[PDB]
């Protein structure tokens, strides 16, 4: 689906029961395969020792007559990936509704050891663990379409950081460009 | 014709010297010490600033 | 509340009643040219009423598979009227502009728009070294359509929408004025953009400013039985505009 | 000295005040503070945003053109060097310098000489040092034509002598663009009918340079490979734009393939897996 | 003295050795309308620089048995840059004007002129009940000509110099703003002629506001070696120019 | 009619009707083939980047007795060359007369887009294109000869500039001068 | 710090004051404004008349004479090589000087040596390096006869020790003329005759220079090529004068061929052609 | 004994050393600051000078 706009739509639609993981992802700001080329990942893909807070912002862009609300959480490490809703809600979370406010807004508070973090995928510093899940599921009225399509946005709070110029991974060129 | 500013060091633990010898302004060293910054016009591009406590568009 | 907004210009007036705001550029708002960064030294022409108003563009449709559209934006207004012909006479033109889409859809739509006014948007061609010509980047009012797919075509712009034609991630096209024409709550969206160049003032058809790109991310979602046909309106209006270098018509 | 904003403490709240709840079909950046959605405490952060400014990021010297060029051989177009001067070869100084529309530098170049020893049968020669001559031409400037023709005699031009043993040269360039800003972007034609190339092109304008061996007709060829390090200082950038994702082609335009916009994940959820 | 005059409007300046004088109409200088006699309400269009300029028509030549020139002119500017222009694609106009007719003689030539300026000189035709067409009173820049006998063409304008067209006895038609180029003194003629009308603001095509004659009374005469071709160069440009009533272009 | 004197007289005369094109150049202080080798067309060789206004100035040179007028136009491009009168009069011009004062000046404003321009011939910067016109003809009487002379002059105003040196492409030597 | 000057705005005029017209019949240079023409508005420029000074505009250096001279030959005059001192026989820098009647300028004077080694036999030498002395002699002064010869001992005279391997050598001249300015131009004879020579060559009077190498008999010959820039500072010019339309043709008088004095058209009318 | 004089950059957008080192004044360096101008002995070569509204010699 990269190859095409179909990547940015994350689905969603009505359950049977309750309860289940939409999307999720690790938090590497430059390591990923998810945040690896938006902006954010780029900018820190030309560094290597980061700090500060990260905001996720998700744009509901369904249809004006359906409600919902979805649990959005952070996991800290130490632990797995929490498998169900339940072990899903003892990290920092949030319970966004969808009214008038299309969008909310996790804002993921800086929890770590050291000052700043590494850029590169490695083991001794690990940043947390995004998961998505139904709080219920998606009522719609008849005569509208039942699946729709959430957004996600990011960008960084007023305390992020930098700190050592490099190479980016992303140059791949072999003879010049005449 | 000398001038003294600090040097650049951390927080919770000086004063160089600079000598402009050349005769233009392209041989003066790169200024490496502008901290300045306002996200003002990439953050809220926008007439009607918005409060953060008002729901924002209501 | 602050929904409902209405911007007069000239002899033209819209009002929308579900807006969302007014995104100025940069902050910084149309001006004319102050004599500190002043060039040239005959009297320029102000006209100010004949200019400075609403010209409509083409509307074109939005079903549920179209992928986009880009205007260019010194030469999609050729010609509308006196600023066509103010465009025509001169040498040299500096102008802001005030864009704004129309765009409606019921409750029981659903989807979602982008309009970004991209500066200095040089597109590049289908084919590696093949020369574009001037009626696929630009077809004046007549919108250009982007291609979902890898366009493969002579002589044309390479249309794939998640590259946004320079090549750029078109996720991450968001740096430059824009709004999100959620169907959910929005009418409109209105960006009123300042003359952002290198130079103070440029010729306006040898040069194209700007490209208003509008790409859908969430596609027309709608049921069996609602209206199908639902356009996309554009209008936008020149602001603080001034003319340098009056000289016999044409362009070669 | 210009800290980072700290952090404010918060408590238990109940308001109908909502800082999750913002409108981004504005345009609008929201602003949300950690300090309103769980309850921080009081940190005082000392980061100051050094290493990530205009002048930080740019001001580093960066390849741009390897020239190659011998002391004797058969034609004379091996013997000296040209090069016309760009930013848009090498994909590392072009693609930082591409982040932004208009930027406003001065130059500072640093010549990098390294001589190599052909093979032939005499290679055992008592070789005196090397001597080179580096004429920048502004354009419309003469051509020069051979190693011994008269228009290397740089009776107005910038040239630089260097002898092998020495610290490289190095030299500073003002800002020479003729408009305001050295424009990374032209969305234009040079015809005023519309025709003509497309560029990018248009506006580079930047003249040319020149290498040769100032030494006579050695007895054994020597390669000669000089390489340019620009170092831009005292950077104003402005109006930026999105890095550029897919790989480049050419130098004279921005033509490209299309590129998948990232790496497949091949799940879609992540789990203990 | 006062023989050399110079006038500058907008980017072109006419400067004479020669001249008489400037005949300022009947006493009124050329001014904008000021709201007293305001009847419309939409703001006007006051180019100023590239309108308020020196627009050179055709030249006509003079031999010894020429007998007259004349041009309606608020129509002989139909097709001279963008004081056409907008001519074209406003309403309602609403200009002053400044005459300048070239014309240069050595000192072994006699003749005399006469430059008459005639608000609504309605002209009769060659026969008695026939409708004139409308490629016969102007031709833009392109002049007419007076015919010093009794005319007879069909669809014609009624050509005698001792008439001038409206049936007045022609050596009474010195009560406008007339000067005389009598070629032993002279170089040019000046006639500054406000914006006479019984309505404020009119329009610029159905209404022929006044008409420029050139009629000569002493002929052209000269010894048998001097040249021949002394041709006659009209040079005008219009003051306080404002436009009402912006509209789709065309005239029906 | 450069290997004489000849060059320097520009012909004018009696015409049939009105309105022809007497002499007719491009404006390029130091790429032109008419202002190339004037003294500030040498200094401009000398130089690169110009900016500033420049003066003609016309001497008429013709008899005592003979009048006539002539439109000294400029053209900034965008469009052509003007091809007849009617064309020539919607630029900067003016109108001048031959009386007493024998010499004209038409003072060629700075309307530009950059500051400075480029010496060398090239695309992106072109200036203007004066064109000589007949206001009237040449009326002259008896016992005096029909064709004269007029003269061109040039200079520069007081905000002329120049800013990068080179060397001039007039110098062509082969050997020492021994 | 001296702007050039702005423009003042205008308005639409009718007067008996007349710019256009002026009397050129007096030599008098015009000196209208272009708000005297048309209508201009304010125009705030900074334009600064830098570039182009006298002493910016020939304070370059330029190449006048390239010396030619081996270390060991079969002649003695092949070795070592002189040259009197002149400026008139390159056309580069001569051309920039001869805008001017008289000037009085300062010269400093740079050298650049470069050694070729020769083709002969015995080519692989291990040879150090090599020493150069570069004796200015006075109008009048000893004749060096050999590069053993001992004149070039330099009891008083200015000389200069350069070793391959350093940055070249660099001295100063001050101002050597008897009257009070370097005459570009002199018409006139040398005998009160009015016979002799005519010049131009009659006032040059600046001595001339020596070149040899220090080192002594090699075994194997070494062409050196040293080059002198002259250098002008402090310089005052006076009673200008139109560049030189035709090429030249030695160095001892002004004499020339005719030239046609530009390039023909072919059409005299421009045209969209 | 130093000399501290500005530098030559451009308006809208310093203070260097200088120290004169050997015993003459050939060796001082170039004076590239005169920027003094006068057109009066090039131009206007004239008695009676003109006033450019008088029609100048008349």
């Amino acid at each position: 689906n990269v190859n095409s706009l179909e990547a940015y739509r994350i689905p969603v639609h009505s359950v049977t029961e309750t309860g289940a993981q939409v999307f999720g992802f690790t938090l590497q700001p430059g390591a990923d395969t998810v945040m690896e080329r938006t902006l954010l990942g780029e900018i820190l893909n030309y560094y290597a020792n980061w700090s500060g807070s990260i905001k996720l912002t998700f744009m509901y862009c369904g249809s004006a007559m359906a409600t919902g609300k979805f649990l959005l959480a952070y996991s800290p490490p130490g632990a797995g990936v929490p498998k169900n809703r339940r072990e899903a809600m003892l990290g920092t979370h949030i319970i966004w509704d969808i009214g008038l406010q299309s969008s909310c807004v996790l804002c993921v508070p800086w929890i770590s050891q050291t000052h700043y973090r590494f850029v590169s995928k490695d083991i001794y510093t690990d940043a947390g663990f995004i998961t998505c899940w139904y709080q219920t599921s998606i009522v719609v009225p008849a005569e509208v379409q039942n699946q729709s399509v959430i957004l996600c946005f990011v960008s960084a709070c007023n305390d992020f950081s930098v700190r050592l110029l490099r190479d980016s991974p992303f140059v791949r060129q072999t003879a010049f460009y005449q | 014709g000398a001038q003294v500013s600090t040097q650049k060091t951390g927080a919770h633990e000086i004063h160089y010297t600079n000598i402009n010898y050349y005769k233009d302004a392209a041989s003066n060293s790169a200024n490496r010490q502008d901290f300045t910054q306002d996200p003002g016009k990439f953050t809220e591009p926008v007439k009607d600033i918005m409060v953060k406590s008002l729901p924002a568009l209501n | 509340s602050d929904r409902v907004r209405s911007i007069t210009l000239g002899n033209s007036t819209i009002t929308t009643q579900e807006s969302a705001n007014v995104v100025v550029g940069y902050g910084v708002w149309p001006d004319y040219l102050s004599d500190e960064e002043a060039t040239a030294e005959d009297q320029p022409t102000q006209p100010d009423v004949a200019t400075c108003r609403f010209y409509t563009l083409d509307s074109v449709s939005w079903m549920k598979e179209s992928q986009g559209w880009w205007w260019k934006f010194p030469d999609a207004l050729r010609d509308m009227g006196l600023f066509g012909q103010n465009m025509q006479y001169h040498y040299l033109g500096r102008s802001g502009y005030t864009i704004h889409v129309q765009c409606n859809a019921s409750k029981f739509h659903q989807g979602c728009l982008l309009v970004v006014c991209v500066p200095e948007a040089e597109m590049g061609a289908a084919n590696i070294n093949e020369k574009i010509n001037r009626e696929h980047l630009s077809n004046g009012e007549v919108a250009n359509t982007f291609s979902g797919t890898k366009s493969s075509n002579t002589n044309d712009v390479q249309q794939a929408v998640f590259n946004a034609g320079m090549g750029v991630a078109v996720g991450n096209l968001t740096i430059f004025p824009h709004q999100w024409i959620n169907l959910r709550t929005n009418n409109c969206a209105t960006i009123v953009m300042p003359y952002i160049n290198s130079v103070p003032m440029d010729n306006m058809f040898r040069h194209y400013n700007f490209t208003l790109m509008i790409i859908p991310f969430a596609k027309l979602d709608y049921a069996a039985g609602s209206s199908t046909y639902i356009p996309i309106t554009v209008t936008v209006a020149p602001m603080c505009a001034e003319y340098n270098g009056l000289r016999l018509a044409g362009h070669q | 000295v210009v800290r980072v904003a700290d952090t404010m403490p918060s408590g238990p709240s109940n308001s109908e005040s909502i800082p999750a709840l913002t409108a981004a079909e504005t345009g609008h950046t929201s602003q949300v503070v950690p300090s309103d959605t769980i309850q921080t405490r009081h940190v005082r952060n000392f980061h100051v945003r050094s290493e990530s400014s205009v002048e930080n990021f740019l001001s580093r010297s960066a390849c741009v053109y390897i020239v190659e060029y011998k002391t004797r051989d058969d034609t004379p177009d091996k013997m000296y060097d040209s090069w016309v001067i760009n930013t848009r070869q090498v994909a590392q100084l072009r693609r930082k310098l591409e982040f932004f529309t208009y930027v406003r530098f001065d130059v500072e170049v640093t010549f990098v000489i390294t001589s190599v020893q052909d093979d032939s049968t005499r290679q055992n020669t008592d070789t005196p040092a090397l001597t080179h001559q580096i004429m920048y031409v502004p354009p419309g400037g003469p051509i020069p034509q051979a190693v011994d023709d008269y228009n290397w005699q740089t009776s107005t031009n910038p040239s630089v002598f260097w002898t092998e043993g020495n610290a490289p040269p190095r030299m500073s360039i003002p800002f020479m663009s003729v408009g305001n800003a050295y424009s990374n972007f032209y969305d234009g034609w040079s015809h005023f009918s519309q025709t003509g190339v497309y560029g990018f092109n248009t506006l580079n304008n930047m003249g040319k340079l020149y290498f040769r061996h100032v030494n006579d007709k050695t007895i054994s060829p020597i390669t000669s490979k000089v390489r340019i390090y620009f170092k831009p200082k005292h950077v104003k950038a402005w109006v930026p734009r999105p890095p550029r994702l897919c790989e480049y082609t050419h130098k004279d335009n921005v033509d490209f393939e299309p590129k998948g916009v990232t790496t497949s994940r091949t799940q879609l959820t992540i789990s203990n897996s």
